[PDB]
């Protein structure tokens, strides 16, 4: 018993088949021009001449509806957030407070950093932002890299999404690294912005939101 | 020649590719990777050589840089420089450990190293050598009291590794003093000491947890109030860094070593009202439980509380306060879980240190309250509580049993290595969760080497040098068989895995041949295990947490090596048996062991007796009482002289009492020609050949010359009738001879 659960702890030739790992971080398509099943499910408001910001800010509401229509528990302020630095104009809050109006906007290194510390183990399952290419394009985010790790040491690349024309709310919902489960689970999740469009120089952060799973008298 | 560091480096390299281009890539790689082992190389070098060469004063230091050259079986030689090919900081690092290594290798007990000294080898321009260096020399002992002059010199420029050297060195060689005059320094160093509302200076984080750890050392078992409450709230605290709040885990881990080593033995109370507030402060920072995460109570300072309980109760055998640390897998698995799981590791090695009676050395104590309990029996993060689990037993059974040495704990983890050897750095499936649980493999491969060699230092064992040298050897990893930032992060998460897998097997190494075989670890006094459980910390993971306290488990290393010397030659004699009477380890009676005379014998305390025997000298057998033990035997010195018998020819006047051996006469009988090859020539023949061998018989013989007064006959043949004697036999005849002889 002592050596079996050993060997389920540590199979030494049960587990590794070949060794031959191609070893490149995989690309995220995030194009909304084409139409596929696998598309749909990541990308939420449909594809569609550019949209007036109205039309932008219906579109964000519907997106947010259709998001919370579905059976789900927002977790989105049970956490800790810490970006690489503020600008003294608009904190997370306004990236956080679910309105297209208002937003939050970084200033300081190219490589912009949005720290997202959680104090329990939560099982992370949908991973929603929204952006805005016609609306902000001279601070569109054009290069995402999403970490994940159970503390700030053990940060770890997860996956790439590179952004060409996405005027909507985005879902990621995560299957590479757990199968069985088809969630996420980690501590630790940080974002990484690179480079902007048109080689800008900051990034501004319409929508943000976390997705876990589970007549009066007055 | 697998350990040395200044010369090329012998390397092995796959390159399981044809093409050209891709061949000189892996060779670059590996020659990277090499470079890292080269800068790691400073912990294996210091415990090699801990007292071998000695100082003349007069003579100057040297420093050998560090060559980080690879030459391949082609002897086609790539170069390493810096920074293209490896991160800029791990070059200095380096340099700064093989200074470490440097400053140690002078022995404890030399003089005439003052203030001056240093200054006379001061390089003249600063660099992590001479911090290193420096750093050496403080460790060992030396910077008792080190001249105002010249700190200010030394601390005027910013550099980090120079302070660092500086700072740990000076607290370690006073090592407890309290004095004013050096404490205010570190004081001035340390940002959230520094009176609120100052205007910051501009002090490196490393630095900060430079000065602290010093402070808490050089605070060692002061019991001071005021300042061990002004560093739990540095723990609990929040810092500035670049005039913006941040929160360090290194600084924390700091604090909670600090706290720890501050109040050493503090916990054995049956002040203490004061020390069961502290206790039940560090408790509720341990078990509080925050659905929402708090600023200033983030879950990095854990490891610190956990550490700071670790020392509070050490060798105290407090079964509640374990308990309450001792965390029940059974429990856990079924539940989601909380707080980071490396957390886990420092508790159960927290709660196994606490009782010091019972630390098993079966796989059972190891192997207990663990299955895995899933049909999904391949590698998910659900099942990382137990390997941590698994990390922290086994590292308080190998500091528990450190240099004592013993079979069945060296067999269990043989086996243990066996079975987690092959996993280990495998990038086969990339996904995250596998990711996450092989890291921890790497970390948990990395413990199991660590304590194998911590229970079998200074032996130079075989098994366990195979498997050190297995893992030092093979980078292995995504490359070789088994945007641009971005690819610079990506390339500086492995390159720091290797350095973090390096600096583990280094350290096996070291520590098998510790100060070139004949000087062991010392677990009797209580702040040795408090050093021992300080140095061994494992901190393999990024960033390398408090690397430079690696080297400070020179403070347990004690010599323990008997050898034989004769007294009249005044010269060493080896290669004589020695049976060896211990307590195995146990509260068994005895058992005879048999060693060679360059041996380490155990624990002088566990021993009660030692005698030696062979043929020759005679034998000298000293068995120790309540009364004097063998640490106070060995006090003047752990050398026994012994002297020499004599093959003399008044010694067989007539007969032979010596048994005389057909194998031994032949025996001595070659070794006597072997130096001939390489006759009357010797007194003893001329003594023979004067034949006056029978001492008493001669004199008689002149006594009785002529007579015969009554008194003397009287005499004579007292000494005839003589109970024990030798030739009586012959001086019966004699009296014969002269009474009733021809005359």
């Amino acid at each position: 018993g002592i050596n079996k659960v050993l060997d389920h702890l540590a199979p030494s030739e049960l587990i590794k088949p070949v060794k031959s790992c191609h070893n490149k971080p995989s690309v995220l398509v995030l194009d909304d021009r084409i139409v596929d099943a696998a598309t749909k499910d990541l990308y939420v408001n449909g594809f569609q001449q550019n949209p007036t910001p109205e039309n932008l800010q219906h579109m964000f509401h519907q997106g947010i509806e259709i998001l919370d229509s579905a059976r789900m528990i927002n977790v989105t302020h049970l956490a800790l957030w810490k970006p690489s630095s503020f600008k003294l104009g608009n904190p997370v809050d306004f990236a956080l407070d679910d309105n297209y109006d208002t937003f939050w906007q970084s200033d300081g290194g190219q490589p912009h950093q949005l720290d997202i510390m959680f104090s329990k183990r939560m099982d992370i399952c949908v991973m929603a932002i929204f952006f805005s290419m016609i609306a902000d394009e001279s601070y569109a985010p054009s290069l995402v890299k999403v970490y994940a790790g159970h503390s700030p040491s053990d940060a770890r690349f997860y996956k790439m999404l590179e952004v060409r024309n996405v005027n909507g709310w985005v879902a990621l919902r995560f299957l590479d690294n757990r199968e069985d489960d088809q969630l996420l689970k980690c501590q630790f999740i940080r974002l990484l912005f690179p480079v902007n469009h048109e080689n800008g120089k900051d990034t501004h952060l319409r929508g943000i939101r976390l997705y876990v799973p589970s007549a009066i008298l007055r | 020649s697998l350990l040395a560091y200044y010369r090329p480096t012998k390397t092995q390299f796959f390159t399981t590719k044809t093409e050209y281009a891709q061949i000189l890539a892996q060779k670059k790689y590996f020659a990277k990777i090499m470079a890292l082992r080269t800068c790691t190389n400073g912990v294996g070098w210091g415990a090699v050589a801990y007292a071998t060469e000695k100082p003349i004063s007069t003579q100057k230091w040297v420093i050998q840089p560090l060559n980080l050259i690879s030459v391949f079986p082609d002897d086609t030689k790539i170069t390493v420089k810096a920074p293209e090919d490896i991160a800029h900081d791990i070059v200095e690092w380096g340099q700064f450990h093989a200074g470490v290594s440097s400053g140690l290798r002078i022995s404890k007990k030399a003089t005439g190293i003052t203030g001056s000294w240093i200054a006379f080898n001061k390089p003249k321009e600063l660099d992590a050598y001479h911090g290193g260096f420096l750093l050496g020399l403080g460790l060992n002992g030396h910077l008792k009291n080190l001249e105002e002059w010249h700190i200010y010199n030394y601390l005027s420029p910013r550099n980090t590794h120079i302070s660092i050297g500086l700072l740990l060195g000076m607290s370690s060689s006073m090592k407890g003093s309290m004095d004013s005059k050096l404490i205010k320094v570190i004081s001035v160093h340390l940002v959230a000491f520094l009176p609120s509302g100052s205007s910051d200076l501009n002090i490196d984080l490393k630095l900060q947890t430079a000065g602290i750890i010093g402070m808490g050392m050089l605070y060692l078992n002061s019991r001071h109030k005021r300042m061990s409450d002004s560093i739990f709230a540095q723990l609990v605290s929040l810092l500035n860094v670049n005039d913006e709040m941040v929160a360090d885990e290194e600084y924390r881990l700091a604090a909670g070593i600090s706290l720890g080593l501050i109040n050493l033995g503090a916990g054995q109370t049956k002040q203490n009202v004061m020390y069961e507030d502290l206790t039940t402060k560090l408790l509720e920072i341990v078990t509080s439980t925050y659905d929402v995460e708090n600023d200033w109570i983030p879950e990095n300072s854990q490891i610190g509380a956990v550490i700071a309980i670790m020392f509070l109760f050490l060798k105290s055998n407090n079964f509640g306060i374990s308990n309450m640390l001792k965390v029940d897998l059974k429990e856990i698995l079924k539940a989601n879980i909380n707080t980071r799981p490396e957390l886990l590791m420092y508790r159960e090695w927290a709660s196994n240190m606490i009782l010091w009676e019972f630390i098993g050395d079966d796989l059972s104590f190891i192997m207990k309250d663990v299955d895995i309990g899933v049909k999904f029996s391949e590698l998910n993060t659900d099942l990382l509580p137990i390997y941590y689990t698994m990390a922290g037993r086994i590292l308080a059974m190998g500091i528990r049993f450190a240099s004592t040495g013993n079979l069945k704990i060296r067999n269990i983890l043989l086996s243990l290595v066996d079975k987690f050897l092959p996993l280990y750095q495998y990038p086969g499936k990339q996904n995250l969760d596998f990711r996450l649980t092989i890291s921890v493999i790497n970390v948990l491969t990395n413990v199991i080497v660590v304590s194998l060699s911590m229970v079998m230092c200074a032996s130079g064992d075989l098994e366990v040098l195979r498997r050190v040298k297995y893992l030092h050897e093979v980078a292995s990893g995504p490359y070789s068989d088994l945007s641009d930032p971005t690819a610079y992060l990506e390339d500086k998460k492995d390159i720091d895995d290797h350095y973090g897998k390096f600096i583990s097997t280094n350290l096996a190494l070291g520590f098998l041949f510790l100060g070139s075989g004949q000087y062991a670890l010392n677990t009797s006094t209580l702040e040795s295990i408090a050093f021992l459980s300080m140095s061994v910390l494992p901190t393999y993971t990024t960033p390398h947490p408090l690397q430079e306290l690696k080297h400070f488990w020179s403070m347990a290393v004690e010599p323990r090596c008997l050898v034989i010397k004769d007294i009249s030659t005044g010269d060493a004699v080896n290669n004589v048996p020695i049976e060896l009477v211990v307590e195995e380890d146990v509260e068994k009676e005895e058992v005879i062991r048999e060693i060679s005379t360059p041996c380490l014998l155990p624990d002088f305390s566990k021993i009660k007796s030692i005698r030696v025997k062979m043929h020759g000298y005679f034998p000298l057998e000293v068995n120790f009482t309540k009364d004097y033990s063998a640490s106070d035997f060995f006090s003047g010195g752990t050398i026994i002289y012994i002297q020499r018998k004599s093959e003399s020819v008044f010694e067989n006047k007539a007969s032979f009492r010596n048994v005389e051996d057909i194998h031994v006469a032949l025996k001595r009988k070659a070794a006597e020609s072997k130096n001939y090859s390489r006759g009357n020539t010797t007194s003893s023949q001329l003594v023979e050949s004067l034949g006056i061998q029978d001492l008493t018989m001669v004199e008689l013989d002149t006594l009785l010359s002529a007579a015969l007064t009554d008194s003397e006959s009287y005499n004579l043949g007292l000494l005839c009738s003589d109970k024990n004697s030798g030739d009586i036999l012959d001086c019966q005849l004699e009296l014969w001879y002269k009474s009733f002889g021809p005359h």
